[PDB]
RNA sequence: UUUCUUGCCGGAGGUAGAGCUACUGGAUGGCCGAUGGGCCCCACAGGGUUACUGACGUCAGCCAAACUCCGAAUGCCGGU
RNA sequence: GCCCCUAAGCGUGUGCUAAGUGGAAAAGGAUGUGCAGUCGCGAAGACAACCAGGAGGUUGGCUUAGAAGCAGCCACCCUUGAAAGAGUGCGUAAUAGCUCACUGGUCAAGUGAUUGUGCGCCGAUAAUGUAGCGGGGCUCAAGCACACCGCCGAAGCCGC
RNA sequence: ACCUCGAUGUCGGCUCGUCGCAUCCUGGGGCUGGAGCAGGUCCCAAGGGUUGGGCUGUUCGCCCAUUAAAGCGGCACGCG
């Protein structure tokens, strides 16, 4: 499992406040702050479309390689703000990152398979915290289902890894739960 | 027909219908479910008139989650009455909500009914609203 | 556009004739005028064929470059053969006959009914059940054609009436 | 009424700058 | 259909071809289920009844000297793949045709070149 | 011809034009017919 | 000039907002659920070998003028 | 505020409006129109249109008088393939037929969907006389949006 | 509770009008579970007409004989 950089290009603000980040946003620009280990916070910006075209092509979770003035800097998307209903990218926040590090990382999981007739899928969890390292992060996890029957609850630690990944989260979490199908006297019976 | 057991306030103001929901602004039981854009007072009966639609063109599988609770109560005062001598009964409860706050949610194999079912259900409600999958 | 950029061919016995928008043929059934949009523009191929262009790419351009092109077509169509359309009868004791330039119908009605010929139109009846309707004008031959059928009203029962010669009508059985 | 709704929207003029005694 | 399957249908008639000795071209049009399925099974002793797209053909024989049969592809095509003998195929099918009257043959190929009606004719007589 | 301010296409031969400013849909049944108003 | 305005400095609050394993209540769906704090033989010993209850726990998503682990701009007193 | 009533621009440049919207309004409905971003297909012949084939166990099981693809429930299996879906319907008590879904032969490049936005349409309806632009009138804007140049305008300021 | 208490006189009935269409008849059409007479529903239309009696002061309402019909409302619940 290897990944490979994606390049952007980045500038120095110029001036901080909340009036600057608005003529930002509205130019086009996505305000983003840039802090790791290295104990020297930088706030940049980015170009909203390019952005939002590598997130939609390689996942929330992408190695981004920065161009600062010439300089390149390796740089990881720890989190994200978006707006709930203009739904954009306020903010973003990059973490700097080397090749050989240890981080912490949520990556989603996803379930496909056929199910028996009397059986319906329930998917209680939708993501789960895995240690590797920065550029072998998975960007999907899949879970095959076929012709489970009756309590056929899926642990988390059941899920097949791939190597040099650690399951940070405890094997006491449960995933995906496969149930009776419901019946009509069960739906009118519950909500009154 | 959704009430509270009790409350240790029978009698409240009228509450505060501005601003935008901060919290559960996301759709995490199912996949599929309703967020809203406007302001009003959802109302017990249309909640349960929602569901039954729901419920009656679904049929057999799937299940659906609700997201709110009509707690909060209002009041009113009999008719053919001067104004004065004091503040009136509780008659109906309603539940406050704000943009960005989500319903109603849905688990179902088929996409076409689960969307058919969704729109029937948005159809009954007083105020706009949107369908939101569970995908960023 | 699609329709229109065909040019249209010429035969060789037809006459045509044109002065600035305004057009005109002349044929062995006889002649006829015509006038043009102004935001197009019509020309003669040397070659026998008539083109027809647009100075634009708008909807009303487009809109208007197959009208032109589709009625300049059925009128040089029109002028060379000309245009027919025949009827059939259906019912018990309904009869047409021909006199002189008129014709005369009965539907069942307390009285018979008179049709009037107008210009350019002539009528022609084979069996008194079936008749035919011959013209040059496309348009007055379909307005004709309407007035003629419009007569007795519809019937999905017996289906008593006129109509085209493979026109199929909707029919619905009564039990009672 | 009519009345009654022409009066509110009568504020909306351009030299009232939307507001209006007795709306 | 995607290029890819249009490619391998390619490489597949380019090497059904390449271990068929002859191969004769027919149209299929006006013809049922049932005697479809009557000549397929007839003919399955010894050779082979399929059905092939006109361009896809015509892009197939680049690699042989069969480029002469591009002006018999015009219209609908059936094409048969003679693996074992020559003549059993070719008779049956022309007694076919004259049986049905709704089947005509365009021609068919042999000894490196393309051969008339009357020919086809004469060589499935021999 | 019924008259109603929403007009969809219950069947599947119904076809949606333009006539006037009003919006009218036609279709081989005579019951599928109807215009807004 | 002790009045008022601006800059600077020292001052105590509990709103808006937000939050809940931080207290009192309302409340959505899951998980084992001993022990219903309890019921097929009542054995003093297999399970809802049976659709319950399931406490406490734990997974996540919420609400409150008479809830607050938190908490501002204006407002006010004093000094220059 | 600058077409006339009336003092001043039937001002300059770039775009939208076909509804007198401008000069009343909601849930909701719709092949009106301009801009921006998409995925699928398209020279290996796209879409529509204009000839042929659209089958055999098969009437799949329960249900019913009845169930054959089309009151209803379970799989929603499979051979032949180019394609057959336990079939979207308007068809008969039940069969039988018109068909259709994907696809072959002829013409030759656009064809669909949602995504966000500027303008518009329907929804529209009370009583003495148009009467919901102040009047005449205006789409050859005298309407709307973005930029630029001027003027008229009070007992406000300046001048004696 | 905003004008009228140094005054805005009142419920029905009689006489006399005028206006709207959300149409009772007369006039023109679409769809029908429209065979025909006769019916149900929707669309356009305000030129004309819309009776006489028994009962209660009535409004309202029941009833007796007719016609095409015996319409709904506004004008200080029209009009001393
Ligand atoms: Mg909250
Ligand atoms: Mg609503
Ligand atoms: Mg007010
Ligand atoms: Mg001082
Ligand atoms: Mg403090
Ligand atoms: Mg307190
Ligand atoms: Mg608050
Ligand atoms: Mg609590
Ligand atoms: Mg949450
Ligand atoms: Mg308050
Ligand atoms: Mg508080
Ligand atoms: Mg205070
Ligand atoms: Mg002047
Ligand atoms: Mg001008
Ligand atoms: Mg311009
Ligand atoms: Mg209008
Ligand atoms: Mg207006
Ligand atoms: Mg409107
Ligand atoms: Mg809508
Ligand atoms: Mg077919
Ligand atoms: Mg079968
Ligand atoms: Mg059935
Ligand atoms: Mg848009
Ligand atoms: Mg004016
Ligand atoms: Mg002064
Ligand atoms: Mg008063
Ligand atoms: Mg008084
Ligand atoms: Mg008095
Ligand atoms: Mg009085
Ligand atoms: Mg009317
Ligand atoms: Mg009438
Ligand atoms: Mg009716
Ligand atoms: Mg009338
Ligand atoms: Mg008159
Ligand atoms: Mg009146
Ligand atoms: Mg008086
Ligand atoms: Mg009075
Ligand atoms: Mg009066
Ligand atoms: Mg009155
Ligand atoms: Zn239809």
């Amino acid at each position: 499992t290897a990944n490979i950089p994606n390049k952007l290009t980045a500038n120095v603000r110029t001036r901080t406040g909340k009036g600057a980040s608005r003529q930002a946003r509205r130019d086009g620009k996505v305000p983003a702050v840039l802090y790791g280990h290295g104990t020297d916070p930088q706030h940049l910006e980015l170009n909203a479309r390019d952005f939002a075209a590598v997130l939609r092509s390689h996942g929330t979770n992408a190695i981004l390689t920065l161009d600062i003035e010439g300089t390149e800097q390796l740089a990881l998307t720890k989190a994200l703000d978006v707006h709930p209903i203009r739904r954009n990218i306020q903010h973003a926040d990059l973490l700097v990152v080397q090749r050989g590090e240890k981080v912490t990382v949520e990556v989603t999981v996803l379930v496909e398979g056929d199910a028996t007739p009397g059986t319906l899928v329930t998917q209680d969890a939708n993501t789960i915290e895995i240690e590797a390292e920065a550029l072998s992060i998975p960007e999907q996890l899949t879970v095959s289902v076929e012709g489970v029957e009756a309590g056929t609850q899926i642990t988390a630690g059941q899920i097949s890894l791939p190597e040099g990944v650690n399951l940070i989260s405890d094997p006491e979490l449960l995933v995906v739960n496969v149930v009776e199908a419901p019946s009509a006297e069960a739906l009118e019976e519950e909500g009154a | 027909m959704l009430i509270p057991r009790k409350v240790k306030h029978r009698k409240q103001h009228h509450p505060e219908q501005r601003g935008i929901a901060s919290g559960g602004t996301s759709v995490s039981f199912g996949d599929y479910g309703i967020q809203a854009l406007e302001h009003a007072y959802i109302t017990n009966r249309q909640i349960e008139s929602a569901r039954i639609a729901i419920n009656r063109h679904i049929k057999r599988g799937g299940k659906v989650w609700i997201n709110i609770f009509p707690d909060r109560p209002l009041t009113k005062k009999p008719a053919e009455t001067r104004m004065g001598s004091g503040k009136g009964s509780p008659e109906w409860w309603v539940a406050n909500v704000k943009p960005g706050r989500v319903l109603f949610e849905l688990s179902y194999p088929d996409e076409k009914t689960a969307r058919d079912a969704l729109t029937r259900a948005i159809h009954k409600l007083p105020i706009k609203a949107r369908i939101v999958t569970r995908e960023e | 556009s699609r329709i229109g950029k065909q040019p249209v061919p010429v035969p060789s016995g037809v006459d045509v004739t044109i002065n600035g928008q305004n057009l005109s043929v002349k044929g062995p059934k006889g002649t006829l005028t015509l006038d043009v949009a102004e935001p197009i523009s019509v020309s003669r191929a040397e070659d026998g064929a008539i083109v027809v262009t647009r100075p634009d790419d708008e909807r009303r351009s487009r809109s208007l470059h197959g009208l032109s092109r589709t009625l300049i077509a059925n009128l040089v169509t029109g002028v060379t053969e000309g245009y027919t359309q025949k009827m059939e009868i259906f019912g018990v004791g309904y009869r047409v006959q021909l006199k002189g330039q008129n014709l005369e119908f009965a539907l069942g009605y307390s009285h018979p009914v008179l049709i009037e010929a107008p210009e350019g139109i002539t009528f022609a009846v084979e069996s008194p059940t079936k008749f035919s309707v011959s013209g040059i004008d496309k348009q007055k031959v379909g307005q004709i054609s309407a007035v003629i059928r419009r007569l007795r009203r519809p019937d999905p029962y017996k289906g008593k009436g006129v109509r085209y010669e493979g026109e199929q009508i909707r029919r619905k059985v009564g039990k009672t | 009424a009519k009345r009654g709704r022409k009066k509110r929207d009568r504020k909306h003029s351009k030299a009232n700058h939307g507001k209006r005694p007795n709306a | 259909m995607a290029k890819a399957d249009k490619a391998t249908a390619v490489a597949d008639i380019a090497e059904q071809f390449k271990a068929s000795t002859a191969t004769v071209v027919t149209e299929y049009r006006g013809l049922t289920v049932a005697n479809l399925a009557e000549l397929r099974r007839a003919l399955g002793d010894s050779a082979t009844y399929t059905v092939a797209k006109n361009t896809l053909v015509k892009r197939a024989a680049s690699e042989a000297g069969i480029e002469g049969l591009d002006e018999l592809f015009a219209g609908p095509t059936a094409i048969a793949f003679v693996k074992g003998e020559a003549v059993d195929a070719a008779k049956a099918i022309k007694k076919f045709a004259k049986d049905n009257k709704a089947l005509v043959i365009k021609g068919g190929y042999m000894d490196g070149k393309a051969l008339s009606v009357a020919d086809v004719e004469k060589i499935a007589d021999l | 011809m019924k008259v109603n301010p929403s007009v969809k296409p219950i069947c599947d031969k119904c076809r949606v034009i333009r006539r006037h400013g009003r919006v009218m849909v036609i279709c081989s049944d005579p019951r599928h017919k109807q215009r807004q108003g």
